[PDB]
């Protein structure tokens, strides 16, 4: 009877330097009902070893998720976050910026 | 072919968790037997028909009793047959008990008229008499009339609301009329 | 500990 | 100053099967038990040390809770259709909080228990722990329902005394972690923009989640122009967060990022 949009952020555990092992998150929040599908891309293609966190909501009953996997930052390669909502009229993408 | 027959031991009135066996039965040797239920949550059961004895049964045993396993219950017997009598089986024991009390009093002289009531502070949109009987709430009660009196005996009483006919209250104290 | 309670 | 909090979420799939429950709790900032009805073997789960050596005895009068509950949502989806006149056809979302909130002295401050359907309010325990609000005309049947069956008062024992004594169990067992604060590790990074530049605050790997971050300028509270990021979790029981500002070039060394944190004995300055 009530939909949210989702909010996306996309940021690393520990800070980026080039060749070594950190985590890649993505942490959507705000967003009503809870079916929802999220995607890690590593240059335009799928990750397929992601987990996620246990579903919760917040005060105003709305849902937050944390996905994460385990990846190598390296130069010349792109990251991204893919979400799909009831809400959004297309699938929303969010590239990993190392300064944000 | 002919609708068998259906009912409850030992009654149509479940306590809250525990059990009840519903048993078809019938003169015709059915191979299998089918248990259907209307009500909240809709289901089909069927067992594998006995015969020994005189009679062909099967033995539904309804456990640990919670609220979607209340409702109307048909039975089948195997193309199908024609459905048997329909039978209610109630959940009771879910709120807080009503009161029951006798206008006139619990021992009377034969012939006289005697009227019982039950009531409650909860807002139950029905009660039921037990010795069934049942009218609507409008201290919320409602009344009934028994008559000229001949034959006395015990009787227990229950509230419910109006969404979920199947859902009774707790057993109100049983009350004796005696008639002298 | 978790608590478990009645329908609405 | 310290809480115990459950969150449980029940969906309907109509075609699909059966609703799906799932139920997570915390302890003040830290989740450490979890149930989904999904699984392979459902069962809960432990996700925090301090929880994983309670017996098996404890852990299955769990499980057999959540199942309980799992299954009394179930019927509870159906009624709120038929209160509401929905057909059968469509999916809907039911949600339950409840907990404790303790003082510094360990006994009560106050206690929680609401439900929301489709995303709306829907009933609510008063703060009195002895009466309801309902939020529509539908709410009102399941008030009267609690009413009768003398509801509140087993809802009120709970919370007063069960989910007392046991988040008091659990700050001890786990007051190696619980009660001991890790103060956030902080960092200044300088990113130009053209001939002004952007000054941003880092604090990462600090527990609690509540903190305090400002900018200044000449010692006055120069906060107009400060961007400021949500808290986000950083995936092993820390969380993150930054502050930014744009400044004209060369003025860089007259900023100060000030922050405040339970873990720092006392608030911290930074400078590029």
């Amino acid at each position: 009877a009530i939909q949210r949009t989702p909010k996306i952020q996309v940021y690393s555990r520990h800070p980026a330097e080039n060749g070594k092992s950190n985590f890649l998150n993505c942490y959507v929040s705000g967003f009503h009902p809870s079916d929802i599908e999220v995607d890690l891309l590593k240059n335009g293609e799928r990750i397929e070893k992601v987990e996620h966190s246990d579903l919760s909501f917040s005060k105003d009953w709305s849902f937050y998720l944390l996905y994460y996997t385990e990846f190598t930052p390296t130069e010349k390669d792109e990251y991204a976050c893919r979400v799909n909502h009831v809400t959004l009229s297309q699938p929303k993408i969010v590239k990993w910026d190392r300064d944000m | 072919h002919r609708k068998p027959s259906l009912l409850a031991h030992p009654g149509r009135l479940v306590k809250s968790e525990e059990t009840v066996i519903l048993q078809c039965w019938s003169d015709v040797r059915f191979e299998h037997f089918l248990l259907h239920r209307e009500g909240k949550f809709k289901d089909t059961l069927h067992l594998i028909g006995e015969h020994h004895d005189g009679v062909s049964k099967a033995n539904f045993s309804i456990g640990p009793m919670m609220q979607d396993l209340a409702g109307t219950y048909r039975c089948y017997g195997s193309q199908l047959s024609a459905p048997s009598d329909p039978l209610d089986i109630v959940i009771t024991g879910l709120y807080e008990k009503p009161s029951l009390s006798a206008q006139p009093g619990p021992t009377v002289l034969a012939g006289e008229s005697v009227t019982l009531s039950c009531s409650s502070r909860s807002s139950y949109d029905m009660y039921h008499l037990s010795l069934e009987c049942r009218f609507s709430a409008g201290t919320f009660q409602a009344d009934f009339p028994l008559g000229p009196a001949t034959h006395g005996g015990t009787y227990r009483c229950f509230g419910s609301f109006r969404d979920s006919p199947y859902e009774w209250s707790n057993s109100s104290d049983p009350l004796l009329v005696s008639v002298i | 500990l978790y608590n478990t309670v009645a329908t609405l | 100053s310290h809480s115990m909090r459950y969150f449980s979420t029940s969906v309907s799939r109509p075609g699909r099967g059966e609703p799906h429950f799932i139920a997570v709790g915390y302890v003040d900032d830290t989740q450490f038990v979890r149930f989904d009805s999904d699984a392979a073997s459902p069962r809960g789960e432990p996700r925090a040390p301090w929880v994983e050596q309670e017996g098996p005895e404890y852990w299955d009068r769990e499980t057999q809770k959540y199942k309980r509950q799992a299954q009394t949502d179930r019927v509870s989806l159906r009624n709120l259709r038929g209160y509401y006149n929905q057909s059968e056809a469509g999916s809907h979302t039911l949600q339950w909080m409840f907990g404790c909130d303790l003082g510094p002295d360990g006994r009560l401050l106050r206690g929680y228990d609401q439900s929301a359907y489709d995303g709306k309010d829907y009933i609510a325990l008063n703060e009195d722990l002895r009466s309801w609000t309902a939020a529509d005309t539908a709410a009102q049947i399941t008030q009267r329902k609690w009413e009768a069956a003398r509801e509140a008062e087993q809802r009120r024992a709970y919370l007063e005394g069960t989910c007392v004594e046991w988040l008091r169990r659990y700050l001890e067992n786990g007051k190696e972690t619980l009660q001991r604060a890790e103060h956030p590790k902080t960092h200044v990074t300088h990113h130009p923009v053209s001939e002004e530049a952007t000054l941003r605050c880092w604090a990462l790997g600090f527990y609690p989640a509540e903190i305090t971050l400002t900018w200044q300028w000449d010692g006055e509270d120069q906060t107009q122009d400060t961007e400021l990021v949500e808290t986000r979790p950083a995936g092993d029981g820390t969380f993150q967060k930054w502050a930014a500002v744009v400044v004209p070039s060369g003025e860089e060394q007259r900023y100060t990022c000030h922050v405040q944190h339970e873990g720092l004995p006392e608030p911290l300055t930074l400078r590029w």
